[PDB]
């Protein structure tokens, strides 16, 4: 786990997240997809603790498709990020929470309009219009506010997005092995295979 | 906080100050540390603010249904029975300090009660961070055949003591006197001799000061 | 660093009218063994000056033996050592001060909270406080331990600002000294019943009771608790 | 803090904020982080105040010293290594400094040098300290060209400062630039960000996660 | 690892002539790092409005608790609640929690719609009830706020003069603490109408 | 607290001082110790008053249920109702409780429970921080079969010497007398007891 | 184990005017909830028309301005009886508190007086030395209460000109003796209102070119 | 420890007993807590035995110097010696010593020095752990201007109960009586005080 | 700090040490080299706590540099590195020890030998064939007892270099930016500039 990173622009959400994997003092993978498809218009990204990520992730998205299935309907993005923030606001307060962070990348198909949530393992949600979690924000974010504009399009905001990614590979003191970008747009999610 | 309890010819009178604090900050200059527990059982509160209004309320709540049931006044010592039990059970963890006073069929009541449960009994007591001020005063001019307005005079006497002695004591006096045979007088800010002086300069702005980015009319109907 | 074993509880004092007075009682408590009955925690430094000392005794007995040397140096090579050039209230604390400041900051203190009352020579009332801290201050009443939060608030209600100091007399002020000591003795755990008093007058010079004792005390209504 | 400095075609720029905290506490918003050790050498500070401000001080009572002793301006190697070699005798004691020794000499050129209170000494082109380190970092790695102009430079490093200034809680209040030539520093003025905030979002367009 | 001091911000509340004010800063951070620049603190149930400050999660939590139980008191007393009546929800539903609290300093300010009686309170984390005739403060600036709101204000300022004094003893708190400001909302409540304005302030 | 129990030819006295303590300051100067758990069994509290004062509630509550159903309990009963709350909550509390009754059969008995939760039958016993002074003393002049005027000066003369040693005693002397006549109450004033 | 640190409470003010400056102080003195003394001035002229005070741990306070009384005595011996600037005397005291770096005087020192062109100084110190000339400062228990009021008043801090759409900034300009002093007291009352550890008394010190004069004013004794 | 030292009309007596332990264990069941620093100056010591021994000795080469170059010491300048290494040296002491010794001018005399290296002159001490219980038996019989036999049975008595109740206490009762006919010593064994 | 590595082959000793200078969440330098040289045929790279490292390397070289202007003659690399043996023997029951592993590769030119010894912040020296400090050594070892052959080039020395920055660069968590590598033989100390 590590960087996750979230750019929301004009039509799409850019979900950009660390393939490495790291343990002691040894990279045991440097391919590893730190995402889960929550809904067809709906991506979850996710980086914390060992295990409680992933079986977060699975949990989250098994009750998703449940719904699904169920109302024969998908959830907006919006309904979804709510969902997972409870989830984690009663975590927090168990017996062994979840050490999650998580970002939500939908595209509300009713609004026709991207969306981007930012939800830390506190259970703390913020709709912005880009986030990061861990380290990564303290370079981004700056960076961002800078060169980020509301009506960018999807190629832009890739070019927007090589530009964090060249700057943390750049100052990070960690080697994380390079992201897996996914695009999330009216025609559902789909992944970047170069990058 | 500073709280007292006074007995007398045929009553007892309780009071307090009015200071509220958390750190070195005053969080409330004029909060009621008098606490109606029935309407001749009075109760005032030190400690962990919340907590004392909080088992004052519950025990209150089940005082009334109590005398419903029993088709009876209640009495100081069920409050107290019920108070200090509530608060042994907790280990402290409750931080009520209270002095229990009121009137009952059997007489007139004056008992004090710690987080930790215990209890004592006494013709004057005090609590608090300015119990020391208070008690101080106590033991100095407190005699046995007090009359009402001599009991109300020491009452308040060792509250001021407080105020002014004690940092977390302060602003005005509270009194409740419970009297046989007779209404339960609650005499809020009985005493106010820590009023504001008169500020040297009206700070009103220049309407416009402020700068403003948005404004917007917000909807409360449906 | 230390840890107080025998120990003087509070000292109680206050300026009036033409000088000040000063109390302390006579015991030496070991933790809640109260050791030591024949203790003198309030020490005459000439004529004009007691120097009441609660805290650690040992330390209290050290403090004693700087005096008395302070008064011995004094005297040397001074032939108005008896006069004009005698040991002043103000100079006898301003170097007690001096000390305790400097075993604190050795982190080696003396473990005492001390009041030194007396008269200047130009009759002008001397009452200060200092502690292990090194921490001085001054008022028209001042305490240490438990009679700073129960014998300050007795003694304010007759002194309670400067003005009041020209309005107070010594027998005014002398029973609102006894009477705090009653309340001492109600109230704290280390204190004894018996106690000496110093007056320090500008006219009449220094007054030392010894064995007195706390009397007029109300116990009669414990019987019907 | 936040501060910066870059070398550059047209000499060196330092950037600094001029915040004082005392934990959430802001203490101070009008600090003076650069001192001019010299009329060619600057010193940045950041961490604590006292340590900075003392220790910076005396480097040019030293760097003063020098050049009376030897009849010829300090380098800003040797003065850079007179603080990192004082601070290391310090080394354990709880010094907190993250100072940038930037100036020019004959020998030397333009040059920074980077010194904190743990004894590390670096030579560079760039450098950003600070609790908002990163967040200036992040705008001047992604706008640094060693070609920019001496009025572009000036902005970036005006720039950067704004950025953490902005998303960092412990940097603000107002920037500091500094222009190092051939000929020595130079002031390019006191800019408060309450201002310059709202002049760089509306001229640039930028900062659009801000309420407009 | 302070809970009530991660994220940031403040709240404070005012009383006029025949009006009250309530007014938030929008910082959500993660100690340091600034995340968000537009997260509000204030919200309304009816015309009862109630501010909330520290852990930002609790801060959610609570506002769609409150929504929650004043949406079913409607339902069923057939009326909007009143701000007395809240102020004792408020203060039940965190003393519920007494030994697990919410780490919140909620605010509550409103009109009572049947007496017409401005009405302001405060709450600790743990529910005890601060009423006060002039003003209400909380947050990570709560002293830089009481030391405002002490010299700034007078009794029975008028809405618009108000609305000046509550934005002056925010402004100013926030730019003395590091982890509030980033922005202000400041609503002006009268019998019946509601006005909100965003403050331009400093953004470091 | 200092406060002892002690049998005699007629029954047994039960002695206490009535200071109570919150470090060095007293919140509470004329604390009644001798508390009532049925007519003629008493008994002595020392250690936490929360804690005691619960404990004698409860053993005072079951002595009234057992007492509605089979008749006067005897001291020895009271006593293991007692031990039975000290030992199975000992470690939750601090409690060192003397128990002392008056049976008709069994004449005056005293039994002693300290911190464990262990019960001890003797003669007189002694309990308290400030009895630490007084075992010398009581020892060498404790006799089984005194007179009520003798056993009331052994305890006078006994608790005198604990309250003057120890800073955590003090106050009036409260005793209470248990023989076949009835309950007596009798106090004693410092003016009286600190000149012995 | 012994802590050689206390907190001794109070809180003190320095405002610089054009050809004046002000540095006051309350005369409270406390430990914990006790008030050692309601008159104990802090606020003291050290000569060459510097006012100091350091507010904090007393004694550490009482050490420092001792130290530098004694510093502006040697440098008239040392210097031909120059007059020791306040430029000059605040580098000095940099030395004197960070000569203690590792054993720290725990006190928010503030000096006032003129500069060397006749103008209103106010100098302020962190524990440790790092010093800053102002035109405004508070220091003490109180500081976070008085400070930010001070940015708005004497700095006109957040205030626009009316009308202007919140982009012309109120000008700033020097106050007026009887101005300062209004907010100097009116400063110190709400400090008093709001903090435990304020109150009894206020000392202001005023420095012009003529000399050092001083004002005293009653606070809530609370 | 139990130790005490008792004036009286033709001087003084010590006494202690003989138990040293470490832990519960008795390492010396038949020590000499009773020690010369000088022809008539005795103290009894009670603490650590390494510290009390060697400060004994320290004093006692003080004191041989002393009289070297000034004649016999008085007590009080026995006892202000002993002060200043305990005063001096309290952080790495544990210590508590009694000084009794005997002049022609002062008689008797007695100096008790606890752990803070403070001294008191007082007619009778006590000191070390078993003095705890008989401060009050010790109060009660204690009688100024006793006789030799009388002051021998006080400190038996005494003793005797402090041995009693004090597990680390226990053994002989060793006494040292100085006046103006010498220094005698005297022993005591179980079999006589026990049964006293 | 971090990586630093020693071949001794036939004729050279080859010192690889890494770039990158890393503090806290940001690396602020990528060019740093981590060596000093004491004499014309001998060579120190080092790797420990900050500041220490290069206070001891330059104390060590003004030492060494300062026998050579007396005695006009270079220490044999077996003499330095029992010196800087003994300085950091000394260094580590001191109040404050020398946080400092070096690496001394040299040229013998009496014997006409390679030389590598490796000397912990100890005091504890060796002499290897191949030598790492830190966590290299956990990956580089046991790849070299594989690949190593005595009789080696320095060419070859260079390829098997080039396998063990690999390796670190594939399975090391941290971002070490590349290697400076110095090669020592009989004609002294030279950069390879392009690895
Ligand atoms: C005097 C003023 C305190 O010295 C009184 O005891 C006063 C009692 C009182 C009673 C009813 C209404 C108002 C006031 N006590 C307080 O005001 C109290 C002081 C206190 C603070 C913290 C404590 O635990 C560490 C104990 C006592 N202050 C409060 O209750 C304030 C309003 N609340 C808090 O500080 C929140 N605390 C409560 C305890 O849990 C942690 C957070
Ligand atoms: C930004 C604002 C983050 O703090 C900068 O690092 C800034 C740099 C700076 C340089 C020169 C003049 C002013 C400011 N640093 C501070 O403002 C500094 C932060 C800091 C506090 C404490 C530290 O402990 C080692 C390290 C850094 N603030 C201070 O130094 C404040 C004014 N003073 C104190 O906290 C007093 N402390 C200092 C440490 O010793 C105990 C007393
Ligand atoms: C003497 C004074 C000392 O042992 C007695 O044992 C006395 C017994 C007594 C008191 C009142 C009524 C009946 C009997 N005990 C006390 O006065 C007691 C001292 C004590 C407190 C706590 C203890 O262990 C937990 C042991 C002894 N005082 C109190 O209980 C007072 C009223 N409350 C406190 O001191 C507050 N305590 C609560 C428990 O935790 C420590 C703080
Ligand atoms: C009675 C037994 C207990 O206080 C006496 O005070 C007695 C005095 C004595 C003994 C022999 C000769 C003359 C006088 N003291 C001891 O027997 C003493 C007990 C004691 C040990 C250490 C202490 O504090 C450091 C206090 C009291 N016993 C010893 O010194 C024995 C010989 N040694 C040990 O117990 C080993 N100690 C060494 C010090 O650290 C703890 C372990
Ligand atoms: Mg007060
Ligand atoms: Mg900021
Ligand atoms: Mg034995």
């Amino acid at each position: 786990m590590d960087i996750i990173l979230g750019i929301r622009v004009q039509d799409s959400v850019i979900l950009a997240s660390s393939k490495a994997v790291t343990r002691g003092i040894s990279v045991l993978k440097d391919s590893d997809d730190k995402t889960r498809q929550l809904s067809p218009h709906t991506l979850m990204s996710f980086a914390g603790e060992a295990g409680d990520t992933v079986q977060f992730a699975e949990y989250i998205q098994a009750n998703i498709q449940l719904y699904s299935i169920r109302e024969d309907y998908e959830l907006s993005p919006q309904a979804v990020s709510s969902f997972v923030r409870q989830e984690l606001a009663k975590s927090i307060r168990s017996r062994r929470p979840y050490q999650v962070n998580v970002l939500i990348g939908g595209y509300d198909k009713k609004k026709n309009k991207p969306e981007l949530y930012q939800i830390d393992y506190l259970g703390t949600k913020v709709e912005l219009p880009y986030g990061a979690h861990g380290y990564s924000g303290f370079y981004t974010f700056s960076l961002l506010d800078h060169h980020y504009r509301p009506d960018m399009t999807t190629e832009e905001g890739l070019d927007l997005l090589k530009l964090c990614v060249q700057e943390l590979e750049k100052r990070m003191p960690m080697d994380f092995k390079g992201v897996i970008v996914k695009i999330v747009d009216k025609d559902g999610i789909r992944q970047v295979d170069d990058f | 906080t500073t709280i007292v309890g006074v007995k007398f010819n045929n009553g007892v009178v309780i009071a307090a100050d009015t200071r509220s604090t958390q750190g070195p900050i005053v969080a409330d200059k004029n909060c009621a540390k008098l606490h109606r527990i029935s309407p001749k059982i009075w109760c005032a509160g030190a400690g962990t603010a919340a907590d004392t209004e909080a088992v004052t309320q519950l025990i209150g709540s089940n005082i009334e249904l109590h005398s419903l049931y029993t088709s009876r006044e209640p009495r100081v010592v069920s409050a107290l029975q019920m108070l200090k039990q509530h608060l042994f059970k907790y280990q402290g963890h409750i931080g009520a300090y209270l002095i229990v006073a009121g009137v009952d069929p059997t007489g007139s009541h004056l008992f004090s009660i710690h987080a930790h449960g215990s209890t004592d009994v006494g013709y004057y007591l005090s609590l608090g961070s300015g119990s020391l001020a208070a008690m101080a005063v106590l033991e100095s001019h407190w005699k046995q055949d007090l009359t009402k307005e001599e009991a109300i005079k020491l009452a308040s006497d060792a509250i001021q003591a407080g105020i002014w002695n004690d940092l977390g004591s302060g602003s005005n006096v509270d009194v409740c006197v419970m009297e046989i045979g007779k209404d339960a007088e609650y005499l809020r800010n009985y005493l106010t001799p820590n009023v504001r002086e008169e500020k040297q300069k009206s700070y009103k702005f220049p309407r416009g000061t402020t700068a403003v980015l948005k404004e917007s009319i917000v909807n409360i109907c449906d | 660093t230390q840890q107080p074993i025998v120990t003087g509880t509070s000292v109680i004092s206050m300026k009036y009218d033409n000088g000040v007075i000063i109390a302390a009682d006579n015991l030496g408590s070991y933790g809640s063994l109260l050791r030591f009955n024949g203790v003198e925690r309030l020490i005459p430094v000439g004529d004009n000056t007691v120097v009441g000392i609660s805290g650690d005794i040992s330390d209290m007995q050290h403090i004693e033996r700087l005096l008395k040397d302070l008064v011995t140096e004094n005297a040397y090579d001074n032939p108005l050592a008896d006069a004009e050039e005698a040991l002043e209230p103000s100079y006898i604390f301003e170097y007690l001060a001096t000390v305790m400041y400097q075993r604190r900051s050795k982190m080696n203190p003396l473990w005492n909270a001390i009041i030194v009352a007396g008269v200047q020579s130009n009759g002008d009332q001397f009452l200060r406080y200092v502690n292990l801290l090194g921490v001085t201050y001054s008022s028209p009443t001042l305490a240490t331990g438990f009679g700073a939060h129960m014998a300050n608030p007795l003694l304010r209600k007759v002194v309670d600002r400067e003005s009041d100091i020209p309005k107070t007399t010594v027998q005014v002020a002398e029973e609102a000294i006894v009477n705090a000591m009653r309340v001492l003795y109600y109230r704290d755990a280390r204190s004894s019943r018996n106690f000496s008093l110093a007056i320090i007058d500008k006219n009449t010079g220094l007054t030392f009771k010894k064995n007195l004792q706390v009397e007029n005390m109300k116990w009669d209504f414990a019987k019907d608790i | 803090t936040t501060t910066l400095a870059f070398r550059f075609q047209g000499g060196i720029i330092v950037a600094v904020d001029s915040r004082a905290t005392a934990g959430n506490w802001v203490a101070s918003q009008t600090v003076k982080k650069v001192i001019e050790i010299n009329p060619f050498l600057l010193g940045t500070m950041a961490g604590g105040s006292a340590d900075c401000q003392f220790w910076e001080t005396w480097l040019g009572s030293q760097c003063r010293l020098h050049e009376l002793r030897e009849k010829e301006r300090i380098s800003v190697a040797a003065a850079s290594k007179i603080l990192s070699n004082l601070v290391y005798q310090y080394k354990g004691a709880g010094l907190s400094m993250g100072t940038m020794i930037c100036g020019y000499t004959r020998k030397e050129g333009p040059t920074i040098y980077y010194v904190d209170s743990d004894g590390t000494r670096l030579k560079g082109d760039i450098f950003c300290v600070g609790s908002g380190q990163t967040f200036a970092y992040g705008v001047l790695d992604s706008n640094y060209k060693w070609d920019l102009s001496v009025e572009d430079a000036l902005y970036l490093g005006k720039r950067s400062i704004l950025a953490a200034a902005h998303r960092d809680a412990y940097s603000g209040g107002s920037v500091n630039l500094y222009h190092v030539t051939e000929d020595g520093w130079i002031y390019h003025g006191n800019h408060d960000v309450g201002e310059l905030f709202w002049k760089v979002k509306e001229e640039e367009g930028s900062f659009n996660n801000v309420i407009g | 690892s302070d809970p009530s001091s991660i994220n940031g911000g403040i709240v404070v509340a005012m009383t006029g002539k025949d009006c009250v004010a309530i007014a938030c800063d929008l910082r959500l951070g993660s100690q340091s790092l600034g995340v968000s620049n537009k997260f509000e603190k204030i919200f309304h149930y009816g015309h009862v409005f109630l501010g909330i400050t520290g852990l930002a999660t609790d801060v959610t939590t609570l506002n769609e608790m409150f929504r929650y139980k004043t949406n079913l008191y409607k339902l069923k007393e057939e009326r909007a609640i009143e701000p007395e009546t809240f102020t004792q929800l408020v203060s039940s539903s965190l003393y519920e929690r007494r030994f697990g609290p919410y780490f919140v300093g909620p605010v509550v300010a409103g009109i009572n719609s049947k007496s017409g009686k401005p009405f302001i309170a405060g709450f600790d984390l743990i529910g005890c009830i601060d009423e006060a005739k002039d003003f209400i403060v909380s947050g990570t600036a709560s002293d830089q706020l009481f030391g405002m709101c002490e010299s700034l204000y007078e009794p029975n300022l008028e809405p618009e003069d108000l609305f000046e004094t509550i934005s002056q003893a925010l402004l100013n708190a926030a730019d003395r603490d590091a982890l509030s400001g980033w922005g202000a909302v400041v609503y002006i409540i009268k019998k019946d109408e509601v006005v909100k304005r965003y403050l331009k302030m400093r953004q470091d | 607290t200092s406060i002892m129990a002690v049998t005699f030819k007629d029954g047994v006295i039960l002695g206490a001082d009535s200071r109570t303590t919150t470090g060095a300051y007293i919140a509470n100067r004329v604390t009644d110790k001798l508390t009532r758990v049925h007519d003629k069994i008493w008994c002595c509290r020392s250690g936490s008053a929360a804690d005691t004062q619960a404990i004698a509630d409860i053993v005072q509550y079951h002595l009234e249920l057992y007492t509605s159903q089979y008749g006067t309990p005897s001291t020895e009963t009271a006593a293991s109702v007692f031990k039975e709350l000290c030992y199975e909550n000992k470690d939750n509390l601090t409690a060192g409780i003397i128990v002392a009754g008056y049976d008709d059969k069994n004449k005056g008995e005293v039994y002693t429970i300290p911190l464990g939760g262990s019960v001890h039958k003797l003669p007189y016993a002694i309990a308290g921080s400030g009895s630490t002074f007084i075992y010398g003393y009581c020892d060498k002049n404790f006799r089984e079969n005194m007179s009520k005027e003798e056993t009331v000066d052994f305890i006078k003369h006994s608790l005198s010497q604990a309250i003057k040693w120890d800073g955590s005693s003090g106050g009036v002397i409260r005793m209470v007398v248990l023989t076949a006549a009835g309950v007596e109450r009798l106090i004693f004033y410092p003016d009286e007891y600190e000149q012995l | 184990q012994f802590n050689p640190y206390g907190d001794n409470g109070g809180t003190i003010l320095g405002i610089a005017g054009e050809d004046f400056a002000v540095l006051a102080g309350d005369t409270r003195n406390i430990t914990d909830y006790s008030i050692n003394s309601r008159y104990e001035p802090k606020v003291f002229d050290c000569g060459d028309n510097i006012v100091m005070s350091a507010n904090g741990f007393a004694a550490d306070g009482d050490a420092l301005v001792k130290r530098f009384k004694n510093s502006v005595k040697w440098y008239h011996f040392d210097h031909n009886d120059k007059k020791l600037s306040i430029n000059s005397a605040a580098r000095n005291i940099q030395h004197l508190l960070y000569g203690k770096r590792f054993f720290p005087y725990y006190v928010h020192t503030i000096i006032a007086g003129l500069d060397e062109d006749g103008k209103g100084a106010v100098y302020s110190f962190d524990p440790v030395g790092s010093y800053e000339r102002e035109q405004c400062r508070a220091g003490g228990a109180a500081a976070s209460l008085i400070m930010p009021f001070l940015d708005n008043q004497v700095n006109f801090k957040n205030q626009y000109e009316p009308g202007t759409n919140g982009k012309v900034k109120k000008p700033l300009k020097y106050l007026s003796v009887e101005e300062v002093i209004k907010l100097v007291r009116d400063s110190f009352t709400s400090a008093t209102e709001r903090h435990i550890q304020v109150g009894d008394g206020l000392e202001i010190l005023i420095v012009t070119k003529d000399g050092v004069r001083k004002e005293f004013y009653e606070l809530k004794r609370d």
